């Protein structure tokens, strides 16, 4: 019955991407003073199951200047990679013990700007040609602002699995410790994964949103579905790195309680932001990495090797 | 006279640079800013449930057309030709007759509801006290055929209510 | 508003702004980037059908 | 948006063809909505620029504040946006035993409202750097192209009529 | 039959339950929209999301005034929306054109160039009689795609 | 601890109006589910609270 | 043997429901209009793609910036070692050999 375990994990989880873009704008509401989705709930709670099927009605053309066998291939790894990053994750138990997955992310999370390469290019002209050429230019750049700084915990955790990194954190809770870092953890999955302060990629008044702007709502469900899907797994890889749970084997019941709530609250900080924050006019946007960003990146980087050497507290492996 | 904004320089000393690179590092602002603004959603949201509440509005109103009549019925309009002369958008087309009893009337009357840019320049310019803009945007049909008003939906439409209409002249026929 | 003297007038020319407010952008936006010409309309305050001028 | 500040323009270009002035009550009626237009033609200057960069909520933060002022015009004129009130002699009629105790209720209480913006906005840091010495025209060819106010006076030269 | 024209009441259901409008906000009935995305009649979560882009959107809404050198900007809009599409058009301008209805450069009226569905009058409807105006649209629909494929 | 200082008030309100029927009777149409305080007399059996 | 079953269920789910929007509910042979349309909400660009310089540098310079976190990347498995004032003294050169090329570049970078 292992394979009536992944069934178990995918299919619970498109309910939960289905009822956030309902929480998207009951919580994005009540900042404006106005009440969520009122008449066809009854409090909303049936919306999206209506507004799923309205999508796959609705006629899917393909344009007539596109090509072919690129424009109806990313998102297929557009699904695939969002999806696929869901498996070596610990709730307290993951579904693969990967000996090391903490790179496993970065070798999944790399790929996903080789969709929008694809798709900025496989239809289209200028609202989409060049409009997409700087936003991959932007997704690359937070890498290096995001390996390194996922490097500078791994001196204080010690190995490359994910259990030692439950382990670490019994007595910490440890954005403490490294309350620097944990700035610009944030910041880097706040633009990297396309959202509301540095954006371009979706698209305000940019590149009108060049990168979706093409697809008609048959092959349109799935990137905004799969997108959704990037979003609320930062936010559960953020809340086992850094405000570790605490674990206990005898009642491992107590271990999921206590977690999703966690991760849900850092989710709202992705609603909480774009209702306050203007954009970045794509300049600043860079402007703020190398100069400003990233050369303290590489100085706790020094700080974080050092320290455990004159401290005498190697972590052990 | 005058006022100066923005025309200040910094203090530029030992301490308040620290005041101020407080700011730019650990953000003293942009937290107290706008976390705390914005949430800040804990008042009651004003949201007028549409199809059982509705909005205020007041008696002077300006809305759907009319044309009342007298106690017992005698079709207030005489065919006196204002109404039509400062429509500025000329949405008015009378034609009357001398009707057979003797007292003159209307045998057609025309009211385009597109082209009425809704003055309230008919229901001032009549002496008899008539047609009257009365206070129901109730509106919304499917055809361009039916916006065109004739005589006989007027007189429907200004007596499916008077006790509408009635109730708001007698309020401000005060003031004009 | 030239009048001729009998109940319907002769020429009634508007003065608007967006004649200068506007002939006035592209002196103002070369040298910066596309992304800064979205900031530079909005403090105009242009109001169209008000260009009818 | 100018409703009231528009048809000031015209009936006083039209009473000096007559030589005729208004009466006194008509030149107080001017001024308490030619200087509550100024309310709304600022309103909608700073919230759709501050859309058009990206803020979503003074656009509506604002907004369902300003459904009150709409409120103003159909209580006095009869309607909602576009009245034909002023006249080349004045206006046209009187407004209604009220609105006294009901402009006084409102604008006592708008200057907490623009307290808001100051916190949403002047101090902000990312609409700062969004907005710092960008489309600086402020030579005397800002005054060549024969500009009226603001993109004047904001630099510079002091006058208004 | 009894389980083909139940089926049509999801579909037609489904079509009703989130329209997405694209709005030509053109001319003074733009404004008058606004506060209707205002939370005070809050056009939003009444059913109906705001503005979109013209490759996703089921019902636009013509406001303002169509001149000659917007008709043919107009036609290409129009095109390119999906077949489920609909058109209201609001105003007093584009019913038959306000006034300026007899100047030279209007289109005189806006169903010449689209098949427009429900007529809105009012120089600016107060938003208030355009809920009235897209709650009629929901009320049309009440169609059915079965008894068509059933019946012949 | 307002979790039951004011759901007391809201106690009487939700359950007590029309019992168990005439609470979701009302829900399925909007979230105007606040009984009024006043009542209407006009016309046909619709209350205008 | 599941790994390799963990990921081709994922796939063939992906390409299941991509294929009944695409394919199945679509086939457009009614009037389905494409004429000239569908031309990205535009017209016929008669240019090409230009050349941008300043969007070719950040390709490059990332690239050489992404190499030597590689060389990094074993820091961890440097701990539990044997002489240690060398593998202390080590990995601080990398990380000035990465700052360095950054204040010669920092000194001309461009629009960028
Ligand atoms: C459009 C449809 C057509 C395309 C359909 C196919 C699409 C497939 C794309 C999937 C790409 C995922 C590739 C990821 C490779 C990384 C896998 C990995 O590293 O697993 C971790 C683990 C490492 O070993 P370890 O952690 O030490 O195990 C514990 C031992 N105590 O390793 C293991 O546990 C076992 C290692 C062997 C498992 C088999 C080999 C894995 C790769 C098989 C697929 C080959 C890749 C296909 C090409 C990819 C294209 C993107
Ligand atoms: C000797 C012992 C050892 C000593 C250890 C001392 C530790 C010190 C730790 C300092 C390092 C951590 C702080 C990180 C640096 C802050 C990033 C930064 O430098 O931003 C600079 C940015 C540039 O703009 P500026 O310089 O202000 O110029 C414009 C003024 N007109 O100006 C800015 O402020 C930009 C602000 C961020 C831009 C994005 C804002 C979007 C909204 C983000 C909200 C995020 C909220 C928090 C994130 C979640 C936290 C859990
Ligand atoms: S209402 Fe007055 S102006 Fe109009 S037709 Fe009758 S008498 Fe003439
Ligand atoms: S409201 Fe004005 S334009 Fe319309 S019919 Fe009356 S007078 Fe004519
Ligand atoms: S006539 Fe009506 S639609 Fe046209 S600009 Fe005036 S208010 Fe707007």
């Amino acid at each position: 019955m292992f394979m009536i375990n992944i069934l178990m994990l995918i299919i619970p989880i498109l309910l939960a991407v289905a009822f956030l873009t309902l929480v998207e704008r009951k919580v994005l509401g009540y900042m404006q003073l106005r009440k969520g989705p009122n008449v066809v709930g009854p409090y909303g709670l049936l919306q999206p199951i209506a507004d799923a099927i309205k999508l796959f009605i609705k006629e899917p053309l393909r344009p007539a200047t596109s090509s072919a066998s690129m424009f109806i291939l990313a998102p297929i790894m557009a699904l695939g990679l969002a999806l696929t990053m869901w498996i070596p994750l610990p709730m307290p138990y993951p579904l693969i013990n990967m000996n090391l997955g903490v790179l496993f992310m970065l070798a999944m999370s790399s790929l996903a700007v080789y969709s929008i390469l694809w798709s900025g290019w496989a239809s289209n002209s200028k609202y989409a040609l060049i409009g997409a050429l700087r936003a991959v230019a932007q997704t690359i750049s937070y890498e290096v602002t995001l390996a390194i700084i996922l490097l500078s915990v791994l001196l204080m955790s010690g190995s490359f699995t994910l259990s030692t990194l439950i382990t670490t954190q019994e007595q910490m809770w440890l954005i403490l410790p490294a309350w620097p870092l944990a700035m610009m953890w944030f910041i880097s999955t706040l633009a990297e994964t396309n959202r509301a302060p540095f954006d371009l990629t979706e698209g305000e008044s940019e590149l009108v949103s060049g990168f979706n702007v093409e697809y008609a709502a048959g092959p349109f469900a799935l990137f905004f579905m799969a997108e959704y899907a990037n979003i609320i797994m930062m936010n559960i890889f953020t809340a086992i790195l850094f405000l570790g749970t605490s674990h206990n084997p005898h009642m491992p019941e107590l271990y999921t309680i206590n977690f999703t709530i966690k991760s849900l609250l850092l989710t709202m900080s992705f609603l909480w932001i774009r209702a306050s924050y203007p954009r970045f006019r794509y300049d600043q946007l860079m402007h703020l990495l190398w100069k400003n960003f990233l050369p303290l990146t590489l100085a706790l980087c020094m700080w974080h090797v050092s320290l455990p050497i004159l401290t005498s507290g190697i972590p052990p492996q | 006279t005058y006022k100066y904004v923005n025309l200040r320089e910094p203090s530029m000393d030992m301490k308040s640079v620290t005041d101020r690179a407080a700011q730019t590092l650990l953000w003293t602002e942009l937290i107290r800013g706008l976390g705390m603004t914005l949430s800040y959603l804990f008042r009651e949201p004003a949201t007028i449930n549409y199809p059982f509440e509705k909005g205020p509005l007041s008696p002077r109103f300006r809305g759907e057309h009319a044309l009342r009549r007298y106690p017992s019925g005698e079709e207030r309009c005489i065919a006196c030709k204002l109404c039509e002369a400062v429509c500025p958008a000329q949405a008015i087309t009378i034609e009357a007759e001398p009707r057979a009893d003797g007292s003159r009337r209307t045998t057609r009357y025309d009211i385009d509801m597109t082209k009425c840019i809704y003055c309230g320049f008919c229901q001032e310019a009549c002496p008899v006290d008539a047609i009257v803009e009365g206070p129901n945007f109730e509106f919304s049909t499917e055809t361009h055929e039916e916006l065109l008003y004739n005589k006989e939906k007027l007189l429907n439409n200004g007596d499916k209510w008077e006790a509408e209409i009635a109730a708001n002249i007698q309020a401000d026929y005060l003031y004009r | 508003l030239v009048s001729d003297g009998s109940s319907r007038p002769y020429r009634c020319k508007i003065k608007a702004p967006g004649f200068a407010h506007l002939a006035g952008l592209d002196k103002m936006s070369k040298g910066h980037m596309l992304a800064d010409v979205v900031a530079i309309i909005g403090t105009q305050d242009i109001v169209f059908g008000e260009v009818d001028r | 948006v100018s409703m009231m500040c528009n048809e000031q323009a015209y009936s006083l270009a039209v009473e000096k063809l007559l030589n005729i002035q208004p009466p006194p009550r008509a030149q107080w009626i001017r001024v308490l909505f030619g200087e509550i237009t100024r309310l709304l033609n600022h309103i909608m200057a700073v919230t759709t620029h501050a859309l058009d960069i990206g803020a979503m909520t003074p656009f509506f933060w604002m907004f369902e504040e300003r459904e009150k002022m709409f409120e103003f015009y159909e209580r006095v004129s009869g309607a909602r946006m576009h009245a034909a009130y002023v006249r080349p002699g004045g206006v046209h009629q009187d407004l209604p035993l009220g609105l006294m105790d009901d402009i006084y209720e409102f604008s006592k209480n708008f200057s907490l409202r623009i307290d808001e913006l100051e916190e949403m906005l002047t101090n902000n840091r990312i609409w700062r750097n969004r907005t710092v010495d960008i489309g600086i025209v402020t030579a005397e060819d800002a005054l060549n192209y024969g500009f009226s106010g603001v993109m004047l006076r904001g630099s510079g030269i002091q006058w208004d009529l | 039959e009894y389980v083909v024209a139940k089926l049509d009441d999801l579909i037609n259901w489904a079509r009703r339950s989130s329209l997405w409008p694209m709005t030509f906000g053109l001319a003074c009935c733009a404004v008058e929209m606004m506060h209707m995305a205002a939370p005070r009649y809050d056009m939003d979560r009444f059913g109906v999301v705001f503005r979109a882009s013209p490759r996703q959107s089921d019902v636009m809404i013509v406001a303002g005034t169509l001149t000659n050198k917007m008709a043919p900007a107009l036609r290409k809009v129009y095109d390119q929306m999906p077949e489920p599409r609909y058109v209201v058009s609001m105003g007093s301008c584009a019913n038959g054109g306000g006034y300026y209805h007899y100047s030279y450069s209007v289109v005189r009226g806006c169903d010449r160039i689209v098949p427009v569905d429900i007529y809105v009058p009012g120089c600016p409807p107060t938003a208030e009689a355009l809920l009235y105006g897209i709650l009629q649209l929901q009320k049309k629909i009440k169609r059915e795609k079965r008894l068509r494929i059933w019946y012949r | 601890m307002e979790l039951l200082q004011v759901l007391k008030r809201g106690l009487q309100q939700v359950s007590g109006h029309g019992g168990l029927r005439g609470y979701l009777r009302v829900l399925f149409r909007a979230n105007d589910v606040r009984v009024g305080t006043l009542v209407g007399e006009d016309k046909y059996g619709n209350k205008y609270y | 043997m599941n790994l390799m079953l963990a990921l081709l269920t994922n796939f063939t789910l992906a390409t299941l429901l991509v294929i009944i929007a695409f394919w199945l509910p679509q086939l457009n042979v009614y009037s389905e209009k494409t004429s000239p349309y569908e031309c990205g909400f535009d017209p016929m660009g008669s240019a090409r793609l230009p050349f941008s310089m300043k969007f070719f540098l950040v390709a490059i310079t990332f690239l050489l910036f992404d190499l030597e976190i590689a060389l990094l990347l074993p820091l961890p498995w440097a701990s539990q070692t044997a002489n240690l004032n060398t593998m202390l003294t080590m990995a601080l050169f990398l990380i000035i050999l990465l700052a360095v090329s950054l204040a010669y570049e920092w000194t001309q970078k461009g629009l960028e």
